DNA sequence: CTTGACAAAAGTGTTAAATTGTGCTATACTGGGAGCCGTCACGGATGC
DNA sequence: GCATCCGTGAGTCGAGGGAAGCACAATTTAACACTTTTGTCAAG
């Protein structure tokens, strides 16, 4: 909302252009770096004042929700390597 | 599908008491009560034990301390003479009677946790309430003053009903006490309101609530008294706009700020490169800029070997020097 | 039925007033309602 | 590591406690008075971690390096802040609650292990029926007991407490049985009451009771507040006591020795139960249970003959056992984890496995069902008692927060208050169960709380939904949170709002170029503010970036020199303007942002068809890619002057529109003039000689020797177009005037503007000879004629070319219909003089109609009929009336010219401005038998104009409601076509399709050649799997299909050379998760073969789903194309014969049968009597042909002809719908589809294997399978082909991701948990909801690696 | 550079008010109440 | 066969919308003073 000084939304028929188009790096950047990867972004607007280029993102804190969402109904959500082995999303700061 | 429903079926399964039976069944429990003392002084053991044994027994193994230890001290019951063995009989049909007593009287809490409906708990939520303080009645009534279990049941069912209220009705919970003044001070507001032929100033509460009771007061007590609203309540006549989707996050830092932090810490280290290689290090530990916390001029000088006026002379001297390169350079005012 | 009053000019108040709505607290949905409810009757001549 | 794969999986109670960093005991979320969290709440700082980051609730840490320390007072560890996102709790269960989600999924997970309905399991878990764990040897009603046997209340209480009865007696009369006596059915108690059941009666309370003295039958009374102390006929000695009161003074004693009666019961209790005397102490107690030789009393004298519960009475000094079972009976989920835990699933499979071999199919059926879920249990290694919660988790608090809003008051969301009723209802429990509570109160509590986990994990799923106190909205729940379209999915994780995002009304620019568009300066401000903030320290407009943000904050700061530092900034840049709906991808393009004074956004005219975006207030977002990757993507790939063809078409897609086409057809349109008109000369110079004369005008045809020319043909001879410009100029001749013009050495006979348009190509092209051979001269330059010249141009000079040209064609095109003259009048709209003929004809013919009626001659329905049929045909000819006028007499009509350059208008709306309005329909869909006969020049009549409004209303809401269906329709699309990707080159299969170019043609029964749309939509751009030889031109095996070839395949197939061509479609494609290269063929976008790489599924979806809106103005339209998709059977279905065979009708006036003959078999179709039966007597069918009208039924379709025969009908079936609207679709993007609805197979023969028969899998693995199994010399898998449709194929794909974020979000995860599926991130759905590079583009396997060097950094490397 | 003086702030200890939690009240009282159709239509899946 | 239950129905924007009282104990918290660190001024 322009009231509230908001973005746009980029929905899911949005997305599907960017798909379509082949963009990948442009729709990654839609997805994290611009809406919700809190590292991402912090780190982006700062590589930019600083003249670099923005870094490499991360996973959005959406799907972050998502899996702590889908544990709250009792689901086991893990999220796993090429080998199997468990990866942990949450940087060990929900681990005991 | 209906659990009031269901519940108004299962409370009829069991017949009301007539006057004797009301009495047989009270008696029984007062009679079973005094007998488990009786065993209890006898054996020695925790009263409180011996009528969980006799309860556990009386509700059977349909009900999950141990089953080992219930048999044990049960047949160590059992090991007493007729005469002390009596008591324990007295026991189980006291125990059974409360049982009974208290299911017969279902009816009676739903009578009374009708009236208490719109509150802030569910009718169901009530009911349940108001049998625990319908088998708190049951311990406390006492047959022999002749009154009769409604009478005196009412009073801990009402009491229950309404203690769960103030409790249970408010997501951010108000002591019995707070909610007790709010209530009054609505009862106030209200015959004020009728009163005056229009809603009241908190002048008008205030002098109807008595004395130590101002304007400010009942501003305040209004103002505690305010529910929280929910994050998911539409507006609009289209459901695709909430309460949560205009309410930004002002705890995580903004981009912004963040970026600016980072400035910040790169534009203090140029100016503290400047300083010498020992009085940076004082600095830096006095301002908390290694360890995260602050350290004291006898730590820092602990952490060096001197005494703290050496460390407040260079404090005082990196300190110094910073205002002169800044001065001088003019490339850290903005980030003040 | 209760809105915000349209009164960007006279006639954006005036119309308003006179407006006829099927939705709201007890009639029909604007997702729910097919086209018999939506067309013009004949006997709107006049009326609607 | 990195991310590759995402598990679910059913969570165990000690998982759940592992996950929890404490158990939340209280409701309470925070102090209401300082507004901190309370200890052991909702918000507890100890579990879910400190509020702000490393300070701890005591304030006693509050440094950094504390991290990884708990302090010691108040128990918060010192850390992030964030933590508190992602830490969660649980809340331990007083008793076990079942999963709502593997209850209420149909078919339930819990009631298929167990084999329990729908109804038994809920009847069960919500404490309404008891099922049997341990019958203990309970006989009920004569038949023993058995496990897993659902008993009602009534039942249990009998076979677990005994029977017994009380009878209340009438006050004063005396029971006739004794106390003690045993009964019988139906035997009278006292005088007026008879029981209803055998057993040991007994006195409840005595109203009386008769001593007798010896020396004297004395009666003492007996009040409801004194009890009876002795038995009947007990001796009592003098003093004994008789009755016990309260008050000694009314207490009963003995005067001497004497017997005791008992007298007047209040009421008889007859109990079934066994009366044992005894002497000496009893070994049991009250409530006991005993069993056939048990001892009671007397040490070992008195023994138990039957089972029951044992209660001793000390009155009566006997030991009464009420004759019952200790049955082992229970509810709720308590019972079903006991019945879930003691699941064998292994002898439960092979009990499964042995029914699978049941004759019957239903039997089969179920076992399998049942199998599935115990194979899925087995294989993923959960445990079925998983799906009981002991324990539930709790959601982080700042996902549920409680926060405070700018005004004071607080806002919080609905989960916590789910999770405080379900607290307070846990805690309750316990409390109940402590002090020992009557099982009616502990039954009533625990159905609560079954339905408090309920309610928080899927509220209004049983029952009625849980409202907030005080509103009757419901709360949403944590299965509200993850589905439907404000779901987490749909809203938050396939769709985000994002940064450098803006919005602002569009406005026309002519004069940008085709890669432009007018970016507002305020807009560019805010959008490159991070890129300003550097560009301005940089420069000394600022001295930091920190300094530089503060000047842009107030506007009246901002020095003039930031404009110019914004201009740097965005130099190369582009930006991303997105119009919704994006119906396609080119909803999306790719602009070089020019700095403009103003607020509105300026659109090129030739993008605005592909974003269907005009200037009535339409809006758009603009978008700003930010790292050097996204801005190539945007630059190369997305760039609006890249874009120039339809994806979904391959025709042009910028190309010259409303206004360019009516200037440049303005100026190429030749003047035909009547006054000369066909005068016959000699001599040139007598032609000549008469215009001067005024007799022939200039462009009227004449004839001067033998030839048919014109005098300006004559008269105006050119040397070149710069002499015949100049004459244009000086206004000797005009653009219309048809000259004599010499260019490129050939002696052309045309209009100066024709030639100027000539000029127009060549100079934008920069080629003479080249843009020659683009271009019709010799007709007016019409919307297709110039379609025509952009696709050629790009296909011989390219994209940048093309641009260039279109941006010539723009630039005369809205130069010449300026200064041209086109303008709208009322007389412009000429009222043909056939008209007023027309009506009176009609009239006279609708009188004659009205006589013949009235005479009798025909009825109501065929005079209705030849009504319609006189007006419709009147309609038509006043149509060809209002064009014949315009082509004859004003030729350059504004209307006229609109509608024949296609700029605007259609024949249609032209009749109704000109000649009459029509027929109107009812609402009820019949027609008026009055026509609007006034056109709106005229102006219709008020009963005109509401007799319109009918329609009018119909078509506006047809078109709101469409849009809906249109939109979900294409969801479906995108979501089953997802993860198509062109993976590969080439797969190396042999397979193709053979592409029909005659259609059989029914009504002259001969074979015709379709159209070349049609077959250019289907052999267009496509790689020949078979070598072609015709017309002496062998195209090669391999070789992509162009226009001129498709063109070379029409011609011979003209010629009777070819009938059907073989080419390689996705169709017959092998490649896995995708099709290859040289199965898909071109990018329609770039005529040129497609590369590696692109998302053709996403591109064939939105292909098809774009004109969904336009395709509704049996089934027809929108609706055809919907259940053709979904493989819907139609109501009125066709008759398909199963088997081939000549046809015998064996028509009688009773019924209709149809027979299909055969050598040795005939089958009988018993059709209808309105059947339209399309098959004679002596024609031979085939399989699968129809043989009544009306569509055919996919499924059978399949069954009867095969998988190719379905997959050709679907095809050509959708098809159909697009091309009677005139919209043109590739037959590509509707076999990408068709190739997902083909995917699945159905096993009917297991073989050497493990799967089941009749289970579904996909066509890739079975096949794989099978020749797994051939190679170690096992018996092969016999597979069946499947169909199913698009929202079927997409639900049932490998990936859970994908289809919990479609649709049965609960139905999905639930399946997916249970067999513990692996999602591999295949599609693109998977990858952004992850937030991944999605595998297409340029984030696909075949592109991202590759690496770029220059001959400097590589030549030193390759020397080490 | 350290010693000592020197004092302001910060840190323990008691402790009174202020606040919060818990128990109790005895004529007799014994099975709820809001909803209530333009019920949305339609395809699919299950079931008996 | 049919009844019956379940899930589904375009996008972006926009603005407006935002009926108990008492006693008594138990715990918590403001209020206070004394001593202990820390900080500072002098001196040599
Ligand atoms: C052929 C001629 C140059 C001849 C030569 O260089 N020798 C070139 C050089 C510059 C060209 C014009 C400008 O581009 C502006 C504009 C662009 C539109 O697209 C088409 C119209 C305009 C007027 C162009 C026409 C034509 O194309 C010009 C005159
Ligand atoms: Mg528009
Ligand atoms: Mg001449
Ligand atoms: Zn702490
Ligand atoms: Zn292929």
């Amino acid at each position: 909302g322009k009231a509230q000084f908001g973005g746009q939304r980029f929905g899911e028929m949005e997305v599907w252009a960017l798909e379509a188009y082949g963009a990948a790096h442009t729709l990654q950047e839609m997805l994290t770096l611009k809406s919700d990867d809190i590292e991402g972004r912090n780190a982006a607007y700062e590589a930019i004042i600083k003249g670099e280029d923005v870094p490499e993102p991360s996973v959005p804190e959406s799907f972050r929700v998502l899996v702590k969402e889908l544990q709250a109904l009792a689901l086991d959500v893990q999220t796993l390597d090429e080998k199997d082995n468990p990866v942990d999303i949450f940087e060990g700061l929900a681990s005991k | 599908s209906d659990p009031v429903r269901q519940y108004l079926h299962e409370i009829g399964q069991v017949p009301l008491l007539t006057l004797e039976e009301e009495v047989e069944l009270a008696r029984k429990v007062e009679e079973g009560m005094e007998a488990i003392k009786k065993l209890s002084e006898i054996t020695g053991l925790d009263p409180d034990l011996i009528r969980e044994v006799v309860r556990a027994k009386i509700l059977g193994s349909a009900r999950v301390l141990d089953p080992k230890t219930v048999e044990e001290i049960d047949q160590k019951l059992k090991s007493l003479p007729k005469e002390h063995k009596r008591y324990l009989h007295i026991a189980r049909e006291g125990e059974a009677a409360r049982q009974h007593l208290i299911e017969a009287n279902l009816r009676l809490v739903v009578s009374i946790a009708k009236k208490y409906t719109g509150r802030g708990l569910s009718f169901l939520d009530l009911i349940q309430e108001g049998n625990q303080g319908l088998i708190r009645a049951v311990e406390k009534f006492e047959y022999k003053r002749r009154f009769k279990f409604s009478t005196y049941a009412t009073w801990w069912i009402r009491q229950a009903i309404n203690r769960a209220i103030a409790d249970q009705a408010r997501t951010i919970r108000i002591p019995v006490h707070m909610v007790e003044t709010i209530n009054k001070l609505s009862r106030t507001a209200r015959q004020l309101q009728q009163e005056l032929g229009r809603e009241p100033t908190y002048e008008e509460i205030a002098e109807a609530m008595g004395p130590g009771w101002d304007a400010k007061r009942v501003e305040e007590t209004l103002k505690i008294a305010q529910e929280p609203v929910s994050l998911e309540t539409p507006i609009g006549d289209e459901k695709d706009s909430f309460y949560g989707d205009f309410i930004p996050d002002e705890h995580l830092p903004s981009p912004v700020d963040a970026a600016t932090q980072s400035l910040l810490s790169e534009e203090l280290e140029k100016a503290l490169s400047k300083l010498s290689e020992r009085e940076a290090m004082v600095l830096k530990l006095r301002k908390g800029l290694i360890d995260g916390r602050e350290h004291t001029l006898e730590e820092v000088g602990a952490f060096f070997g001197v005494t703290r006026e050496r460390i407040r002379q260079i404090e005082n001297k990196a300190l110094r020097k910073l205002k002169y390169h800044e001065s001088r350079t003019r490339k850290l005012r903005d980030f003040l | 039925l209760s809105q915000f009053k349209d009164e960007t000019n006279p006639l954006s108040s005036l119309r308003h007033k006179r407006r006829i709505s099927a939705l709201g607290p007890g009639g029909l949905t604007r997702e729910r309602a097919g086209f018999d409810v939506r067309d013009v009757h004949r006997t709107h001549y006049g009326r609607i | 590591k990195e991310v590759r794969k995402v598990r679910i999986a059913l969570a165990s109670p000690e998982k759940i406690r592992s996950w929890s960093y404490g158990e939340v005991e209280k409701p309470e979320t925070i102090n209401y008075r300082t507004l901190k969290p309370e200890r052991d709440g909702l918000f507890d700082e100890r579990i879910f971690g400190p509020i702000k980051d490393y300070e701890c609730a005591c304030g006693k840490y509050k440094r950094q390096r504390f991290e990884g320390k708990v302090c010691e007072r108040c128990g918060v560890e010192v850390t992030k802040s964030i933590v508190r996102r992602y830490r969660m709790g649980h809340i331990e269960l007083a008793t076990p609650a079942a999963h709502i989600w593997f209850v209420k999924d149909v078919p339930s997970k819990i009631g298929t292990l167990l084999d329990l309905s729908a109804t038994e399991l809920e009847q069960v878990l919500y404490f309404s029926k008891y099922i049997v764990l341990d019958p203990k040897g309970a006989i009920l009603n004569g038949v023993p007991v058995e496990k897993r046997q659902l008993l009602t209340d009534e039942e249990y209480r009998e076979l677990r407490y005994g029977k017994q009865e009380t009878y209340p007696l009438p006050p004063g009369v005396d029971a006739l049985v004794k106390d003690g006596e045993e009964v019988v059915k139906g035997q009278e108690l006292a005088p007026g009451v008879v029981s209803r059941l055998d057993g040991v009666a007994l006195y409840r309370f005595p109203r009386r009771v008769r001593v007798e003295y010896v020396k004297e039958p004395k009666d003492y009374r007996v009040q409801p507040h004194m009890n009876v102390v002795v038995p009947e006929g007990a001796r009592v000695e003098a003093g004994d006591k008789i009755v016990a009161a309260i008050d000694p003074e009314e207490e009963v004693i003995a005067e001497a020795e004497g017997v005791v009666h008992l007298h007047e019961p209040a009421s008889i209790l007859v109990v079934k139960a066994r009366v044992y005397p005894f002497e000496d102490d009893v070994e049991v107690s009250t409530g006991d249970r005993v069993a056939p030789g048990d001892v009671l009393a007397d040490g070992g004298k008195v023994k138990s003959d039957v089972y029951g519960r044992v209660e001793v009475d000390l009155v009566r000094n006997v030991v009464r056992v009420v004759e019952s079972y200790d049955i082992d009976a229970r509810m709720g989920a308590e019972a079903i984890q006991q019945l879930l835990k003691e699941l064998d699933l292994e002898a439960l499979e092979k009990e499964l496995l042995e029914e699978m071999k049941h004759p019957s199919r239903a039997r089969r059926a179920k076992a399998r069902k049942r199998l599935e879920v115990v194979r899925a249990f087995l294989d993923s290694g959960n445990r079925p008692e998983w799906m009981i919660l002991e324990a539930v988790p709790v959601l982080p608090p700042d996902l549920r927060p409680m926060v405070q809003v700018d005004g004071g008051r607080f806002a919080t969301s609905d989960l916590n208050d789910l999770y405080r009723r379900l607290i307070n209802r846990n805690n309750r429990l316990k409390k109940l169960l402590a002090q020992g509570a009557p099982e009616i109160i502990i039954r009533n509590e625990k159905r609560m709380l079954q339905e408090a986990v309920d309610a928080l994990l899927d509220n209004g799923r049983r029952g009625a939904p849980v409202t907030n106190p005080g509103s009757d909205r419901p709360l949403r729940s944590l299965t509200d949170i993850l589905s439907g379209k404000q779901g987490r999915f749909r809203q938050n994780l396939l769709g985000k709002r994002v940064d450098y995002s803006g919005r602002s009304v569009i406005v026309v620019g002519p004069q940008l170029k085709l890669h432009q568009c007018g970016l507002p300066k305020r807009m560019a401000l805010e959008l490159f503010k991070p890129f300003l903030l550097k560009k301005m320290e940089e420069k000394g407009i600022a001295p930091n970036v920190k300094a530089a943000r503060r000047m842009l904050e107030r506007q009246r700061d901002i020095k003039d020199e930031v404009w110019d530092a914004l201009e740097e900034v965005i130099h190369g840049k582009v930006v991303l303007l997105n119009r919704a709906p994006t119906l396609h991808r080119l909803g999306i393009q790719a602009f070089q942002p020019v700095l403009v004074e103003g607020q509105s956004i300026q659109l090129h005219p030739l993008v605005c068809e592909a974003f269907n975006a005009d200037f009535d207030g339409d809006q758009m977002a603009v978008h700003v890619p930010l790292s050097s990757f996204a801005q190539a993507e945007a630059r190369i790939q997305m760039l609006s002057a890249h874009n120039l063809l339809s994806p979904a078409s391959g025709e042009p897609l910028a190309k010259p529109s409303r206004d360019i086409i009516l200037g440049l057809y303005y100026i190429t349109q030749v003047r035909k003039e009547k006054k000369g008109a066909g005068l016959e000369f000699a001599t040139p110079e007598e032609a000549l000689a008469a215009h001067e004369r005024g007799e022939v005008a200039l462009n009227a045809p004449i004839k001067v020797a033998g030839r048919e020319t014109s005098v300006g043909r004559l008269k105006y001879v050119f040397a070149n177009p710069d002499e015949a410009l100049l004459a244009v100029a000086h206004g000797i001749v005009d653009l219309q005037d048809v000259v004599t013009v010499r260019y490129m050495g050939k002696r052309l006979e045309t209009s100066p503007g024709r030639i100027l348009f000539a000029r127009i190509v060549a100079e934008a092209v920069e080629d003479e000879k080249v843009a020659w051979e683009l271009i019709q001269l010799d007709v007016p330059q019409e919307k297709n004629s110039l379609k025509d010249l952009v696709y050629q141009a790009f296909l011989r000079l390219g994209m940048e070319k093309t641009a260039r040209l279109l941006d010539a064609l723009k630039y005369y095109g809205f130069t010449f219909s300026t200064t041209s003259g086109i303008t709208i009048g009322i007389d412009d709209a000429v009222i043909p003089e056939e008209k007023k003929q027309y009506l009176e004809e009609a009239d006279r013919k609708l009188l004659q109609i009205e006589q013949a009626y009235e005479m009798g001659f025909l009825t109501d329905r065929e005079r209705y009929d030849q009504i319609l049929q006189l007006w419709t045909e009147t309609t038509e000819k006043v149509t060809q009336a209002v064009f014949k006028n315009f082509e004859e007499n004003y030729p350059f009509n504004p209307l006229y010219v609109m509608a024949q350059s296609g700029a605007r208008g259609n024949p249609q709306q032209i009749r109704q401005l000109c000649g009459l309005r029509g027929l109107m329909q009812k609402p009820s869909g019949e027609t008026f038998e009055v026509p609007v006969r006034s056109s709106f020049r005229e102006g219709l009549t008020v009963l005109e104009y509401f007799i319109s409004s009918h329609g009018a209303r119909k078509g506006g809401a047809d078109t709101a409601l469409r849009t809906a269906d249109s939109g979900y329709l294409t969801r479906k699309l995108v979501d089953v076509t997802h993860e198509i990707v062109v993976r590969e080159a080439d797969c190396g299969t042999t397979n193709y399709i053979s592409v029909p170019l005659f259609q059989p043609d029914e009504v002259t029964r001969s074979l015709r050649l379709r159209k070349r749309a049609d077959i250019e939509a289907g052999l267009y751009g496509r790689v020949l799997a078979r070598e072609v030889e015709v017309l002496g031109v062998r195209l090669e095996e391999g070789r992509y299909l162009s226009m001129d070839d498709v063109h070379l395949l029409i011609k011979a197939a003209e010629a009777g050379e070819i009938q059907e061509v073989p080419v390689r479609s996705p169709l017959t494609c092998q490649t896995r998760y995708g099709v290859c290269q040289k199965c898909y063929g071109y990018d329609l976008s770039m005529a040129r073969p497609v590369s590696i790489g692109e998302a053709v599924g996403i591109v064939a979806a939105q292909s098809i789903g774009e004109p969904g809106t336009q395709l509704t103005m049996i089934t027809q339209g929108l609706p055809r194309v919907i259940e053709l998709f979904e493989a819907r059977r139609p109501k009125a279905k066709a008759v398909i014969s199963e088997i081939d065979g000549v046809v015998r009708i064996e028509e009688t006036e009773e019924k209709l049968s149809v027979f299909v003959e055969s050598e040795g078999f005939s089958k009988e179709y018993k059709l209808p009597k309105e059947a339209r039966l399309l098959v004679k007597d002596g024609d031979y069918v085939e399989a699968g042909q129809p043989l009544t009208r009306g569509a055919i039924d996919p499924h059978q379709l399949l069954e009867a002809k095969g998988p190719e025969a379905v997959e050709r009908y679907l095809v050509e079936e959708i098809q159909k719908v697009y091309r009677a609207q005139g919209v043109k679709l590739h037959d590509k993007h509707i076999e990408i589809v068709v190739r997902q609805m083909m995917k699945y197979v159905e096993v009917t023969d297991p073989g050497d294997s493990r799967l089941l028969e009749g289970q579904v899998l996909e066509k890739w693995d079975v096949e794989a399978l099978n020749e797994r199994l051939i190679a170690e010399g096992k018996t092969p898998v016999a597979w069946k082909p499947l169909l199913m449709g698009v929202t079927k194929s997409a639900l049932s794909t490998k990936s859970w991701l994908s289809a919990a974020s479609f649709q049965n979000t609960t139905h999905v995860l639930t399946e997916a948990a249970i067999a513990g599926k692996k999602d591999e991130l295949i599609g693109l759905k998977e990858n952004v909801i992850l937030g991944r590079l999605i595998p297409a583009g340029t984030g696909s396997d075949f592109v991202r690696f590759t690496q770029v060097v220059d001959q400097k950094t590589l030549k030193a490397i390759e020397e080490a």
